[PDB]
RNA sequence: CGAUGUCGGCUCAUCACAUCCUGGGGCUGAAGUAGGUCCCAAGGGUAUGGCUGUUCGCCAUUUAAAGUGGUACGCGAGCUG
RNA sequence: GUGAAGAGGGAAACAACCCAGACCGCCAGCUAAGGUCCCAAAGUCAUGGUUAAGUGGGAAACGAUGUGGGAAGGCCCAGACAGCCAGGAUGUUGGCUUAGAAGCAGCCAUCAUUUAAAGAAAGCGUAAUAGCUCACUGGUCGAGUCGGCCUGCGCGGAAGA
């Protein structure tokens, strides 16, 4: 439940990470405020087979190799 | 085995031992019915 | 309880002292030799094996047919001896006894070598069996039982050093 | 059972028998199948039929409390079960015969066809009867 | 889910739950599940334990449900500071006092009934007891 | 068949109550006619079980209360809400 | 707040076990090889680079594996900026 | 209410927690909270039960032939609980989809014979079978035994630098 537009896209297909900001704003941004999140999914699971056909055929950014 | 909270008496033969201070399932005849502790 | 609420009785000849705590029993296969607890009050006076609920000992009833089944088994291997069948299980499997040692092959690369404990007679009437007596169950029971955990019989066709009364379960494969 | 009363019901279905009792047929076999009971059962189905009471409640707490009213020569076999074969009409009947045949076939115990109550004989042969 | 429809108030206090329970009596069915502990029933617990029943008698019986939620507890958006108010209504609660009985059936054995409230008993957050409609 | 050996009460309120409710025993009151409604003790685990019989309700009780004995009828029954036990039944004198 | 110097890297570590590898086992929709999950185990071992200031990550190529974290997210009166 | 603006005794250490309000001296006595095997002052106190986990001396949903005490109930020397010695059948492929699916893929339904008893069926295994059978039914030993209910204390649950 990270809900999409057809398939409900179910929880622990995402692995939320935090990792420490890129910013010209002093010790908050640097070191603390982690809040950056590098979205770890894949198209291994549950996605409905087109939807998986239709993500590793059309190279896109953000996406990779694998 | 399967390791649980809960041992429970799944099929008609599977017999119920506190074996050694742990609670567990022994079963003579599915030997997938093995479980240990809770 | 219930069965030791059920005497004892020896037959007569096979003779039974009890030095303090610990039973001897004197028979025709040899001689027993075993401690017992101190919850459990013996005594022999006809030929009849009565034990007693001492008190202060709370586990003592349950120590009495512990004791009872010991000693039931135990004059009875005296007499007669107990038996155990093993099959020797498995295309290309070996086993023979050279003394009081057995050298058997599993399959394995280096052969299998197992000592007789003290009075334990092994013998081979085929060469895909082995027979073996004695007096107590106990050694009885442990060489029967190692001499299987050297190989199990296998749940796909049952090769394996296995007891020719225990019946295995046959698998099969998921789809093929 | 399903009630004592039940228990009590079949003592007073055994005196119904012991009212009417006039010899004795007794087998003992302890391994028997179902079609081998009716194997017999068949023999005695077509002679008369359910008449010949099979009623099975022989503990020695069961039967011989069931028999004293009358014809008490069968209370000293009393337990180690007994199957029996015993009509209203038994009088010098057919009962005799119908053992034999079950000692050729299936069944190597029959308790040897003793016969207690009124036969003048015991185990030997019953043959020369007003049958 | 089960929401009161035109409320009055939209938000109200988060108060105190105490004192045994009101609703002991059984009347409606013949078989009900009481609750022995004591806290809070939300709207999607009721709803799962009505799905959660409703598949083991299939469609037999007639399944009665004793308590509406009617009280909105809040929750806020998180990563906000103390303050500003109360947050936003996210669901509906009732209170629950020892000796409630929640749910009430009739129209089933009374083998079946007492495995079915089984399947409910672990989808509720609170200590379950059965009970059974008796005259008096 | 219905026959309870009971005692009188010497004391009342609302601990006193609970001083024997956890002595295993609850209190009960019979009111009816025109005689003076008398507070009567009576052991707990008896009830329970007797109560259990469908019958106790409907038919008349014949409880004996120190020599006298009275023919009596259930009118109320509490039950305690979550704990399976009694605490207080209504008596019509009947 | 009459100062407790700030990410990353470098050097140097050290502990936890929720174990990445090696080890010992239970089970299988485990034939064999190879894999899946769970249990016991912290002794030792636990990549070089391209790009990025980076941690993170992607990619190339390896390896028995290239574990996850605590330690002022270790370590600036040790270095770097 | 206390601390703040009250020290003293106890909670190991601990302003606010429990006891208690320091005018000074004393090598004097009685109690409070809390304690009395040793460190450490005083009970290896008395009596009667209770736990086997070092619980006690960190914690839940839930699981469990752990175990103590209490009440009722089912069955029980016209002999049970459990094993053992025998059976588990009579039409049947169950009609129906009978495409191969024989009580053993599945709708759905389900009577009566032999009787001390046996569900047109409890399970593994089978395209479909067989076997062994679990129910339920006779003899053997023959003493109590079985399933829940209310509570006392415990076990597991329970992995960090």
């Amino acid at each position: 439940i990270v809900i999409s537009r057809h398939v409900a896209i179910p929880d622990g297909e995402l692995e939320i990470t935090a990792i420490r900001a890129q910013g010209a704003g002093g010790q908050h941004v640097n070191k603390t405020s982690t809040a950056i999140h590098l979205r770890f999914d894949i198209r291994a699971s549950s996605l409905p087979e087109y939807y998986k056909e239709r993500l590793l055929a059309a190279s896109h950014h953000l996406i990779s190799s694998d | 085995m399967k390791v649980r909270a809960s041992v429970k008496k799944l099929c008609r033969n599977c017999k119920i031992v506190k074996r050694d201070g742990v609670i567990r399932v022994i079963c003579s005849a599915e030997p997938k019915h093995k479980q240990r502790q809770g | 309880s219930r069965v030791a609420k059920a005497p004892v009785v020896v037959p007569a000849g096979v003779d039974v002292k009890i030095n303090g705590q610990v039973i001897t029993i004197k028979g025709k296969n040899g001689e027993l030799t075993r401690t017992l607890n101190d919850a459990v009050e013996v005594k022999h006076a006809d030929n009849t094996l009565t034990f007693g609920p001492r008190d202060g000992y709370a586990d003592g009833w349950a120590q009495a047919g512990t004791a009872r089944a010991l000693l039931n088994s135990m004059v009875i291997g005296v007499t007669e001896g107990f038996t155990k069948k093993l099959q020797l299980v498995g295309v290309g499997y070996r086993a023979a006894v050279k003394g009081n040692v057995i050298n058997l092959s599993l399959g394995f690369s280096h052969p299998v070598d197992h000592q007789l404990p003290a009075g334990i007679t092994a013998e081979c009437p085929t060469q895909t069996e082995i027979v073996l007596k004695g007096a107590d169950k106990q050694v009885i029971g442990q060489v029967a039982a190692d001499l299987r955990a050297y190989r199990r019989p296998e749940p796909y066709k049952g090769k394996g050093v296995r007891y020719a009364d225990e019946v295995v379960r046959t698998k099969e494969a998921k789809k093929k | 059972m399903a009630l004592n009363l039940q228990d009590k019901q079949a003592i007073v279905a055994e005196v119904s028998e012991v009212a009417k009792g006039a010899l004795s047929a007794v087998v003992a076999d302890s391994r028997g199948v179902t079609v081998d009971k009716m194997t017999e059962l068949r023999k005695a189905g077509r002679e008369a039929g359910v008449y010949m009471r099979v009623v099975r409640n022989t503990l020695l707490r069961r039967a011989v409390e069931g028999t004293p009213f009358e014809c008490l020569k069968d209370a000293f076999v009393g337990p180690t079960l007994i199957a029996y074969s015993m009509e209203h009409p038994g009088a010098a009947a057919r009962l005799f015969k119908e053992f034999a045949k079950a000692n050729a076939k299936f069944e190597v115990k029959a308790a040897a066809f003793e016969g207690e109550l009124i036969p003048a004989s015991q185990i030997d042969r019953l043959a020369t009867l007003p049958t | 889910m089960l929401q009161p429809k035109r409320t009055k108030f939209r938000k109200m206090h988060k108060g105190r739950n105490r004192g045994l329970a009101q609703g002991t009596d059984v009347s409606f069915g013949s078989f009900g599940l009481k609750a022995v502990g004591r806290g809070r029933l939300t709207a999607r617990q009721i709803e799962a334990a009505r799905r959660a029943m409703t598949r083991a008698v299939k469609r037999q019986g007639k399944i009665w449900i004793r308590v509406f939620p009617d009280k909105p507890i809040t929750e806020k958006p998180l990563a906000v500071r103390m303050g500003k108010g109360k947050g936003n209504v996210e669901y509906w609660v009732a209170l629950i006092q020892p000796g409630k009985v929640l749910y009430e059936m009739d129209g089933v054995p009374e083998e079946l009934a007492r495995e079915a409230f089984k399947l409910a008993a672990a989808k509720l957050p609170i200590k379950t007891t059965f009970v059974t409609k008796t005259v008096m | 068949m219905f026959t309870i050996n009971a005692e009188v009460r010497k004391e009342q309120g609302k601990g006193a109550s609970r001083r024997l409710r956890a002595a295993n025993k609850f209190p009960a009151i019979i009111y009816g006619g025109k005689e003076a409604p008398l507070a009567i003790e009576l052991d707990h685990d008896k009830v329970m079980n007797m109560q259990a019989k469908a019958e106790f309700y409907s038919e008349v009780l014949t409880i004996v209360v120190d020599g006298k004995e009275i023919k009596v009828k259930a009118q109320d029954v509490q039950r305690h809400p979550y704990k399976p036990k009694l605490q207080h039944i209504d008596f019509v004198r009947a």
